[PDB]
């Protein structure tokens, strides 16, 4: 657990994204405000839990210096190419491992935040390794996270 | 940067036991699981003559603990994984 000086001035602008008063301090609500801007619905007693699973003088909010005590055991990532892949797999009708160019236009101009026609032009363009307007997801996904 | 990269779980349920009601869940079901447990294998194994009826209500018993545990870890897994989700967040200001 090492912070740079560098990632300690960034996980200040991070802390900003939680203390949404910025009276220097996060509580309960404000992480129920922010888990449900990411789309997950967190109960109260689990707001609770992660308040207290880093409030280290127990008066019940997070201040910075635990905001970032804790970010420093945090800091190992991992390669997300298969959770895409299961992403992908959504829309694999008939699980061959394969979607079609016009499906995956459609998918994409339809459902969440969605692309625009010219957008998707382009990620096709990608997609279609082998120009058959067919897309192997698993090789378009190792692609992008090579 | 980190690209498409996201925070690592750890590799095995550790944390939250902090919330005391979930230490309490997981002492009372798992001492249950050790006493149902017992009793189950003393009146399948050590009586003369099996007595259904009891080995029924202990399985009942048995199955309840069993699964109270299993609901316990996994709500240290989602709390694993919220706090994963905020620390996935405050990341995204290392690009
Ligand atoms: C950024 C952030 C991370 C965490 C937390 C609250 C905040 Br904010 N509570 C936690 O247990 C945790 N990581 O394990
Ligand atoms: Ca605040
Ligand atoms: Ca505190």
């Amino acid at each position: 657990a090492a912070l740079t000086e560098e990632q300690i001035a960034e996980f200040k602008e991070a802390f900003s994204l939680f203390d949404k008063d910025g009276d220097g301090t996060i509580t309960t609500k404000e992480l129920g405000t922010v888990m449900r801007s990411l789309g997950q619905n967190p109960t109260e007693a689990e707001l609770q839990d992660m308040i207290n699973e880093v409030d280290a003088d127990g008066n019940g909010t997070i201040d910075f210096p635990e905001f970032l005590t804790m970010m420093a055991r945090k800091m190992k990532d991992t390669d997300s190419e298969e959770e895409i892949r299961e992403a992908f797999r959504v829309f694999d009708k008939d699980g061959n491992g394969y979607i079609s160019a016009a499906e995956l236009r459609h998918v994409m101009t339809n459902l969440g935040e969605k692309l625009t026609d010219e957008e998707v032009d382009e990620m096709i363009r990608e997609a279609d390794i082998d120009g058959d307007g067919q897309v192997n997801y698993e090789e378009f996904v190792q692609m992008m996270t090579a | 940067g980190r690209k498409l990269e996201l925070t690592k779980a750890e590799k095995h349920v550790h944390a939250f036991m902090m919330d005391t009601q979930l230490t309490k869940r997981v002492k009372n079901a798992a001492a249950n699981v050790l006493r149902e447990t017992w009793l189950i294998y003393k009146n399948t194994k050590l009586v003369k003559k099996i007595d259904h009826a009891k080995v029924r209500k202990h399985q009942r018993k048995f199955l309840q603990a069993i699964h109270q545990l299993r609901s316990v870890k996994m709500e240290q897994r989602k709390l694993n994984d919220q706090a994963n989700t905020l620390v996935d967040l405050a990341k995204t200001q290392l690009e």
